[PDB]
């Protein structure tokens, strides 16, 4: 179907004669070769989170949204400063693309072949509204730096391959995301089902012209996502750029977005500024038990210097001024952290997870400078109370299950991955997590045929429950680049500099009931 | 200036192939008389 020019002599002399010279060439067949290109786009991995991102979760969490005034946020941070930024590891969407089997140089007979390309993540005074309206929008920007490097990867696949003896019968596009690359990866299948031109012109500018058969804009053969959240903050509540319309992100997969689509999701994910985004009833969908990072990667070793140590608020911490004489375990906020305490040890969202880590009531007792009082004879102090959670050395190796789950699921869309060997050290399963891993790529399978997946047991969840991280927290945040309303929340970026204040956010605020917010298609 | 005119072993000429030429790059598709666009060294594409 396919047809090149084997060319003898195929060189000419430029002059004023303008003369045109024939180049006899013979008419050679030439291979039809399916070209996938793997689009990889990453959350956040190796990387700490830039400011912008940070501050997008101002947005609804501030501790000025919550009841807490700036003298109770300062004494929440005092309090977790004295009971106890953030880079995190390689999410699934790095092994991903390091198992993505490339194609350099083609085979004789080769008439498939896999090209990958890896996107980073969204995050990784003047400018600053501009970086966290850079950060609102990353999700399209990212599907824009997708095409470039499509270019980029077209250009070095034909590098590798000078003067083709094949015409690229069709594109075909692998997209895997991590949460925000996932909904960047859901735009990117979207705008690869709305044909956009940009695709097909980076396909042009990256085969430099050569001709490539069907679509122009490619198609999509698996799409892949790991846990889909389209927004973490906000801007609505932020003074200086809330006036920006939401971006044009298209988070719906119609059943011609994908051959394949498989999503697997945190099962044990309940924080407010990452909800999901849910394919459950249109496309394959596996709840797996964990939170954000343990489906998608990103928490480190236990051995490693930045080892995942939870010493974590599960309740806003509440401070009340008293008598000195009255007793801590005598004052509404024990009373109320008792409360929490209480319901979370019979919450099912924390079922799996308290009992691999201490859960206390933490008490702190400050005294009051009240001269007033004191020449009264009334010594007073301030007492706060929270519920604290403390687990030393969480293992990440629940990613690397949900990593094989995905590789799976690939492999079943046609997808052509390099084998886990016991080289990959980072890839490989402990004992206790080997049969479990079997249960959950078999839970995927029931999903992908339209089954339903056998649950895990409860010694099987507690057995996870060693491996899946508390996300959820209370712990206080501070920066110095905001200033938020004490009465209305809202946010006003310091556009000349810090003002030496400190703006509170709670960033890994647990959703209200500790549930996590869902939205379907 | 000048250009080129792809023709097979046997002379017909070939009408919409893809070409490369270079010297900068000038990119395009022969005419019905299998000619480049005029402008070197040419790269000729793959046709259905």
């Amino acid at each position: 179907k396919y047809q090149g020019y084997d060319v003898t002599d195929a060189t000419h002399k430029t002059s004023i004669h303008n003369d045109w010279k024939v180049v006899v060439a013979k008419k050679k067949p030439a291979r039809g070769v399916t070209l996938t290109i793997g689009i990889f786009f990453d959350g956040t991995g190796n990387n700490r989170e830039n400011t912008a991102s940070r501050l997008m979760k101002f947005n609804e969490c501030s501790a000025a949204r919550q009841g807490v005034n700036q003298k109770d946020a300062q004494s929440c941070e005092d309090f977790l400063k004295e009971i106890n930024s953030y880079r995190g590891y390689y999410s699934n969407i790095h092994w991903l693309n390091i198992l993505y089997h490339p194609d350099q140089v083609l085979k004789k007979d080769q008439t498939s072949a896999q090209i990958k390309t890896y996107i980073s993540g969204i995050g990784t005074g003047m400018g600053l509204g501009t970086s966290i309206l850079d950060i609102f929008e990353g999700v399209v920007t990212k599907t824009d730096e997708a095409m470039e490097r499509i270019t980029q990867a077209l250009s070095e696949f034909m590098g590798f391959n000078l003067s083709p003896d094949f015409c690229i019968a069709k594109i075909q596009f692998d997209v895997f995301g991590f949460s925000r690359g996932a909904a960047a990866a859901r735009h990117f299948a979207n705008r690869v089902m709305e044909q956009d031109p940009a695709i097909a012109r980076a396909i042009a500018k990256g085969l430099r012209g050569d001709f490539y058969d069907g679509k122009p804009s490619g198609e999509v053969r698996f799409l892949g996502l790991f846990d889909t959240v389209a927004a973490i903050g906000g801007i609505s509540n932020f003074f200086d750029i809330n006036g920006r319309s939401n971006p044009g992100v298209k988070l719906e997969l119609r059943p011609s977005v994908a051959k394949k689509v498989f999503q697997i999701t945190a099962m044990n994910e309940y924080r407010y500024n990452f909800s999901l985004n849910s394919i459950k009833g249109m496309w394959p969908e596996l709840a797996l038990p964990g939170a954000h990072s343990d489906i998608g990667g990103g928490y480190n070793p236990v051995g490693s210097p930045l080892q995942e140590n939870e010493s974590l608020f599960l309740s806003c911490p509440e401070f009340e001024i008293v008598s000195d004489d009255t007793r801590e375990m005598d004052t509404r906020v024990y009373r109320k952290a008792e409360q929490v305490r209480k319901m979370l040890m019979t919450l099912p969202a924390l079922k799996h997870i308290l009992p691999h880590g201490k859960l206390t009531t933490k008490i702190r007792s400050i005294g009051v400078n009240n001269s007033n009082q004191r020449r009264a004879g009334v010594i007073q102090k301030q007492v706060g109370a929270a519920v604290f959670f403390e687990r030393m050395a969480v293992p990440n190796d629940w990613a690397n299950v949900c990593l094989r789950v995905m590789l799976d699921a690939a492999q079943e869309a046609g997808v052509l991955f390099e084998p886990i060997r016991q080289t990959n050290t980072e890839l490989q399963l402990p004992s206790e997590l080997i049969f479990l891993a079997d249960k959950a790529i078999a839970q995927g399978k029931a999903v992908r045929l339209g089954q339903e997946p056998q649950a895990f047991t409860e010694e099987e969840l507690y057995i996870i429950g060693k491996y899946t991280h508390c996300s959820a927290n209370w712990n206080i945040e501070s920066d110095g680049n905001l200033w938020v309303d004490p009465t209305t929340g809202e946010i006003f970026i310091h556009r000349f500099g810090p003002k030496g204040n400190k703006a509170f956010v709670f960033p890994n605020k647990p959703n209200d009931r500790w549930i996590r917010s869902v939205w379907y298609m | 200036g000048g250009g080129f005119i792809l023709t097979d072993e046997a002379g017909v000429p070939q009408p919409s192939t893809p070409y490369r030429l270079t010297t900068d790059i000038l990119q395009g598709i022969t005419d019905e008389n299998g000619k480049t666009a005029p402008v070197v060294k040419v790269e000729f594409g793959k046709v259905k």
